[PDB]
DNA sequence: TAGG
């Protein structure tokens, strides 16, 4: 019954009556049973070699026939192959012996004819040291891996030799005697203490047993001893990589191991076919750090020859590669770097946001975002979760046993995820973005308060992830006939996901069904109903084939996998009903057509394996369609309702316009990747024409946003072109943003007023002269408007410069633009229309060659490129030159808006 | 010349034209309105010159500087003109108008003829600070460019119309632009309704020829156009239950590795007979194997495709080859 | 009114490719200056050899010389007894830091456009 | 006869990690321990 | 409602 005597002697066929008993049962991970004993003290009943024991090598091995090697001298080395392995316990280092009748025989590897026994008897890059220790085990760290802890420092690792009889007697309180052990000082990888680790040459012996009892079967730290043995003797890792692997593999156990799968199934060793999910989940990292192809660990070379150990003699300090976080840490350390990085005086810079009222200063602080790349941190985190699809809301999520993150998944670039066989699959991605969108409700009065606390009323974040499936690894989680029909259909258009009303069922007593969250698609059947034959499908039954498929209830979870242009397969279990996929709850906007079909709760979709675009004549006025579709690129996003400004992506237009898209209350939490920079395809929108003849789009209940790509990491400049001013007049295909180096002719008007920054009312000496109403704070901001008459060598134009662009249009230093702008604070309405110190300084300035100078403009057309312009004949004007008032036909004059103003040279 | 009512449509009429003084002294004046000069049919009302002062003649209230710019010499008639900021501004606009002989001056005004000698009446003039001759070099490079692009330029279908040619001429006018979709899109197989949802091929089908249900009749124009790719021998279909599924012969090569493995046994026959195989010696092992109604348009069109796999000797027509 | 001072190159005027009496705008680099009898010699190099022009600095008479710097001259090319051709200067301005390869480039595009008319 | 506790009786009972010391009543903890006392006799 |  597993006798384990200390300091053995050859009383083997005798010596019962052991009065120092100690028994330990099996420990709930051992299916073989076989508890053991701990006998404390002694029981009560060609030539010959000699020398002193030096190493003894501790390793009865297990190649094909068991053997251990002992060396001798005050050196000679002896190997022992036959069944006298019981001598391994009755040998101590230090004692002299008289071991007899040895023989000389050769050996493989290198022929040097080492001493080998017979039917004999016995009588009486960094480096590492070779210590000879003795201590006490005070705690265990990983019992299956072999990581024990000695005293207050100097951790142990018994993994690099064949240990299975040592796992029984290793509790806190044993007194070891290590003989020839490598000491690793700066192994790193998250560990701090030096680590002590023997090998095939070092003796690991015992001096006294433990007195304490075993702690507790935890079913969390007792499994996996055959997987850790596979990471040394087959997949030959090193000790800096072994201690990282045994730390990440229990960091994955906190995310999956009780509930996603089991502990005994995660930490199982790999069989021939494909088990051991726990090793496949580390293999992206272990392949670019310890690649396959290595010199094999020979048995006799570690003991007999010059010492070249399995890499404990020569090791490499490793910093931590992966460090798998949990999905709750990624969510709470994501909106902690979002508000620590929230600086309202960096979102609004100093010269431009000194001229904004309180209603426009706070509208530009409302929505913002940041993109963290977690594979750039100091431990370089790796995302891992189980892909779920919500049957109550319809959204995709990654999940573990701590929390869940929303996710946006693209298959490739400009290709959506449309495979429903990924629900319930482990997704492992190391290239991903962590988007946090900030939503701030603030009431700053002016620009001076942007570093003072007390003006933010509400702030909330929205954390999710974006990545491609080509940069990830999808693994299925292992689980611990002819009654099926099918029909293919080609999806044409998918509607929006929102609450809808339903028509009352016909013929019954009058009752209205509940308004539920639902959507529907419009498809077309590609054949008859196929029946399941084996694992495939048979021939279809013999067949307008348009059909609306209504998804509501628990069937709403298929929303993120249905995309136009793809061919799907609708599967229904149960008996072979003849008329099943022909017709039958119906929405209110689908009354009249008898071609609806409600998708049942136990049905299953699977994927059997360029979108629409309206032309650039969606900028027309007399329209009777009101449904447009285009691909665009988001420029800005504002919380007015949510307003998006998009630049169109049209291959035929050559400088395509900029539109505004408005999302409102039933559609108001929008899709995930609607960030500035992302390319997004919009199908059917509500095209409107405003009162000022501008074309804008709105979200209906039929929109189908699909994100084509993510915003890039680095934003490039791509500056404006350098047009002539006449090219905006003659011909078509012209920009609406360019440079056009020109020369100022005259100045039309100049206003320099001060306003209230709560309303836009004039403040004489800062006093809110609106009507006598109440205002909380006596603040005031300055405004400035000027109008010029610049001209190139080719044409002329009219440029309106707004505030802080009026300076450097007059050529004023910011020290003297500010001293000019507080002389107008006492009379708050200086206006000139081309009283002693002013109005004579400004009239002298705006008529001098220090203002009418050659300039380098950078402008935009003020006509708002969405605008419908009608063709009209030219007017008639006078143009007297010298003395003769003739008449000419004139086109309307160019009116521009300045973006910047520089000097020539 | 250009009529007076059409002058204001030219954008150079309201601009200060950057001309040479060789051109200013040689422009013809309009007989319609005196004071407007025509260069290449453009009405030139006002100019913009830059040159070197070579003469100063002062009167009571104006100066008359002579200006040379290496092309010509002309006379320019320049009319004479918080309290710590206004005063030092007036000593800045008086150093811009302190002009001696040898300075560079920019003069923007209008040409006024004076009985066969022309002058420029400057509305705006100043002294150009040109120490390293940069501005007068940049003008010598700019003025040939603005001439050649602006001042020398004068001032001023069956595919596109598919509704004219009818339906028996329109099936053969749709398949060749349907075929190009199959080329770069790596499409192995497709359905008939997949091409009826691409707007690149739908707008070229529902012409006003088919007023004689329109959306049911556009299935007939696609079916008779896809079939022309099949009688030509580029697409095909197998017996699978539905009649809208098609496969492209050019893309899939599991069929190409069944036409290549018949040479493994020299078409599974010894050579005591006629030398080699024939085009129809494949046919005894291809229709009985795969489809009995296989068309002969795709039987040797696959042999046109894998000819660069070092397969056999294409010694002549109507004849296969053995080893 | 004088004739226009058309741009010439210093190796064009030293080889006698310009008639006597016409107005020109060549350049050079100041090497000598005779204060007593009002003579300035400018120097330039075409591709391999030295070319020099003679300037009669008499109309802009109080002249502070700037030896070793570039100069723009503008005047009439007269001609003394037996091959001594001097430039009776009216404007003699001192430019230093001028992009001389860009200046004689800009003379080539101005001459090339005038040939295409 | 009627011999004492055998190797099969300790493998089919006392499965709570027992210990024994037939010398004398002693609470051995030179550094630390917890317990498991019993009074069986194996031979 | 959607620029002013
Ligand atoms: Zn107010």
């Amino acid at each position: 019954s597993c006798e384990l005597i200390d300091l053995d002697l050859s009383w083997l066929g005798h010596l019962f009556l052991f009065p120092r008993w100690s028994y330990l049962p099996p420990a709930r991970w051992n299916s073989s049973g076989e508890g053991h004993l701990e006998l404390w003290d002694a029981p009560v009943p060609q030539r010959n070699l000699a020398g002193s024991l030096v190493r003894l090598s501790a390793l009865v091995k297990s190649k094909q026939k068991a053997y251990f090697i002992l060396s001798l001298g005050r050196v000679s080395i002896i190997v022992q192959v036959p069944a006298q392995l019981v001598w391994h316990r009755a040998l101590r280092p230090g004692t002299a012996y008289v071991l007899t009748e040895l023989r000389v025989s050769k050996i493989r590897g290198q022929r040097q004819h080492v001493w080998m026994t017979s039917q004999s008897s016995r009588l009486l890059v960094r480096y590492s040291r070779l210590l000879s220790y003795s201590g006490a085990v005070t705690g265990v760290l990983n019992e299956p891996a072999g990581l024990y802890e000695l005293d207050g420092q100097l951790g142990l690792c018994l993994a690099y030799q064949q240990f299975r009889g040592l796992r029984r007697v290793m509790r806190p309180g044993v007194c070891l005697q290590l003989q020839d052990v490598h000491l690793l000082q700066s192994v790193g990888g998250g560990t701090r203490r030096p680590v002590l680790a023997p090998c095939l040459r070092g003796a690991v012996l015992l001096q006294s047993f433990s007195r304490q009892k075993p702690g507790a079967h935890s079913s969390r730290q007792a499994y996996g001893a055959s997987l850790y043995e596979q990471l040394v003797w087959e997949r030959q890792l090193g000790l800096p990589l072994y201690l990282w692997a045994t730390k990440a593999l229990e960091e994955l156990a906190c995310k999956l191991c009780p509930h996603v799968l089991r502990h005994h199934q995660f930490l199982q060793h790999s069989s021939p076919g494909s088990p051991s999910l726990g090793l496949q989940l580390l293999a992206p990292t272990l392949d670019l750090l310890a690649p396959p192809g290595s010199p094999v660990r020979n048995a006799h070379n570690e003991i007999l020859e010059e010492p070249h150990h399995c890499p404990l003699q020569k090791y490499t300090r490793l910093q931590t590669p992966s460090s798998f976080p949990t999905l709750a840490t990624l969510k709470e350390e994501g909106q902690r770097k979002a508000w620590a990085s929230f600086d309202p005086k960096a979102l609004l810079p100093l010269p431009e946001a000194s001229y904004l009222p309180s209603c426009q200063l706070n509208r530009r602080l409302a929505w913002s975002w940041l993109c963290l790349l977690p594979s750039a941190f100091c431990p370089a985190q790796v995302l891992l979760g189980v892909l779920v699809a919500s049957s109550h809301k319809g959204c995709l999520q990654l999940r573990d046993q701590s929390g869940s993150l929303p996710c946006l998944l693209l298959a490739k670039h400009s290709q959506p995820l449309s495979d429903p066989r990924l629900i319930g699959c482990l997704v492992r991605a190391e290239r991903f973005q962590l988007i946090v969108e900030r939503d701030v409700r603030s009431s700053f009065p002016s620009w001076k308060e942007l570093s003072m606390p007390g003006f933010i009323q509400k702030q909330q974040a929205r954390v999710y992830v974006q990545f491609f499936l080509a940069d990830a690894l999808i693994l299925p989680v292992p689980r611990p006939p002819h009654l099926g029909q099918s029909r293919l259909f080609l999806l044409c258009h998918k509607e929006a996901l929102m609450k809808r009303n339903f028509c009352v069922p016909p013929g019954a007593s009058p009752e209205v069904p509940k308004p539920a969250l639902s959507f529907y698609v419009l498809g077309s059947w590609l054949g008859g109903t196929q029946r399941k034959e084996g694992t495939g499908w048979g021939l279809p039954e013999p067949q307008d084939q348009k059909v609306h498929l209504i998804f509501f209830g628990s069937s709403v979870r298929w929303f993120e996998f249905l995309h136009p242009g793809q061919v799907y397969r609708l599967i229904a279990p149960g008996p072979a009903t003849p008329m099943l996929f022909e017709k039958d709850r119906r929405p209110l906007e689908l009354a009249g057509c008898a071609s609806c079909l409600t998708v049942q709760d136990n049905w299953t979709l699977e994927l059997e394996s360029l979108p629409e675009s309206s032309l650039t004549d969606l900028l027309s006025d007399n329209f009777t369609d009101s449904l447009v579709s285009f691909s665009a690129e988001i420029l800005s996003r504002t919380l007015c309702c949510v307003k998006l400004t998009v630049a169109l992506e049209t291959a035929e237009c050559e400088f395509p316009p900029h539109l505004d898209v408005y999302i409102e209350d039933p559609h108001l939490p929008p899709s995930l990747g609607l960030l500035p920079g992302a390319r997004v395809h919009f199908s059917q929108l509500e095209k409107r024409v405003s009162r000022s003849h501008n074309v804008y789009c709105c979200f209906r209940s039929s929109t189908y946003v699909q994100v084509l790509s993510f915003p890039p990491e680095t934003t490039i400049s791509i500056p404006l072109p350098h047009i002539y001013l006449a090219e905006l007049l003659q011909g078509g295909q012209s920009p609406f943003q360019a440079t056009a180096s020109c020369h100022i002719v005259s100045v039309f008007s100049l206003q320099l007023f001060w306003v209230c920054a709560y309303c836009t009312s004039i403040c004489r000496q800062g006093k809110c002269t609106r009507l006598g109403s109440t205002c909380p704070t006596q603040t005031a901001i300055s405004q400035a408007i000027i109008r010029l008459l610049v001209e190139d060598g080719t044409a002329e134009a009219v440029v309106t410069c707004r505030n802080h662009h009026v300076a450097a249009a007059l050529g004023l230093c910011p020290r003297e633009w500010a001293s000019l702008l507080d002389f107008v604070q006492v009379p708050g309405r200086v206006v000139l229309q081309f009283d002693e110190p002013m109005t004579m300084f400004l009239w002298t300035l705006c008529t001098s060659p220090s203002v009418l100078r050659p300039i380098v403009l950078s402008f935009e057309l003020e006509r708002k490129p969405s605008k419908i312009v009608p063709l009209e004949p030219p007017r008639l004007q006078r143009f007297q030159c010298g003395e003769l008032p003739f008449l000419t036909h004139v086109n309307p004059r160019l009116r521009l808006s300045c973006l910047s103003i520089r000097e020539s040279e | 010349e250009t009529p007076s009512l059409l002058w204001g449509l030219d954008p150079v009429f309201l601009a200060f034209a950057k001309l040479y003084i060789r051109d200013i002294l040689d422009m013809k004046e309009s007989r319609q309105v005196p004071g407007v000069f025509l260069y290449n049919g453009h009405p030139i009302k006002q100019v913009d010159v830059l040159g070197t002062v070579i003469g100063v003649r002062e009167r009571d209230a104006f100066y008359s500087y002579g200006v040379d710019d290496s092309t010509g010499v002309i006379n320019c008639i320049c009319w004479k003109k918080l309290t710590s900021q206004l005063k030092k501004l007036q000593e800045t606009i008086e150093q811009k108008t302190k002009i001696e002989i040898g300075d560079t001056i920019r003069v923007r005004g209008s040409i006024r003829t004076y009985r066969e000698e022309r002058e420029i009446h400057a509305t705006t003039y100043y002294k150009v600070d040109d120490p390293v001759w940069n501005i007068q070099i940049a003008r010598m490079l700019e003025l040939p460019t603005i001439y050649r692009k602006v001042y020398d330029q004068p001032f001023h279908e069956a595919l596109s119309n598919p509704g004219a040619l009818d339906l028996p001429s329109l099936t053969s006018l749709l398949s060749e632009k349907a075929k190009e979709f199959l080329m770069e899109n790596r499409v192995q197989s497709f359905y008939q309704q997949e091409l009826e949802m691409v707007e690149s091929l739908l707008s070229l089908a529902n012409q006003p020829v088919i007023h004689s249900t329109t959306s049911k009749a556009i299935h007939s124009i696609f079916k008779n156009a896809i079939q022309l790719l099949q009688e030509k021998g580029l697409v095909f279909q197998k017996d699978d239950g539905f009649d809208n599924l098609y496969y492209v012969t050019r893309e899939d090569k599991d069929l190409h590795r069944k036409i290549h493995r018949i040479i493994q046994q020299d078409c599974q026959k010894p050579n005591h007979m006629e030398k080699g195989c024939h085009f129809l010696h494949i046919l005894a092992c291809a229709r009985l194997s795969i489809r009995p109604g296989l068309s002969e348009a795709v039987l040797q069109q696959v042999l046109e495709l894998l000819e660069d796999q070092s397969d056999i000797v294409s010694t002549m027509e109507h004849y296969y080859t053995a080893f | 009114l004088p004739k226009p001072g058309t741009y010439y190159l210093p190796w064009e005027v030293s080889a006698g490719q310009v008639p006597d009496g016409s107005t020109l705008r060549t350049f050079g680099r100041l090497c000598l200056y005779d204060m007593i009898q009002s003579r300035v010699t400018l120097m330039a190099q075409h591709g391999s050899d030295q070319h020099q022009v003679l300037v009669c600095t008499k109309l802009v008479e109080p002249f502070h010389a700037q030896v070793g710097s570039l100069y723009i001259v503008l005047g009439e090319l007269q001609h003394q007894q037996d091959r001594g051709s001097v430039v009776k200067a009216r404007v003699l301005t001192c430019v230093e830091g001028m992009n001389l390869p860009l200046l004689e480039q800009a003379i080539r595009e101005q001459r090339l456009y005038k040939q295409e008319r | 006869a009627i011999s004492q506790a055998i190797i099969r009786l300790l493998v089919e009972d006392g499965t709570a990690e027992a210990v024994v010391t037939c010398r004398n009543h002693h609470v051995a903890a030179a550094l630390g321990l917890c317990p498991r006392e019993w009074a069986s006799l194996l031979d």
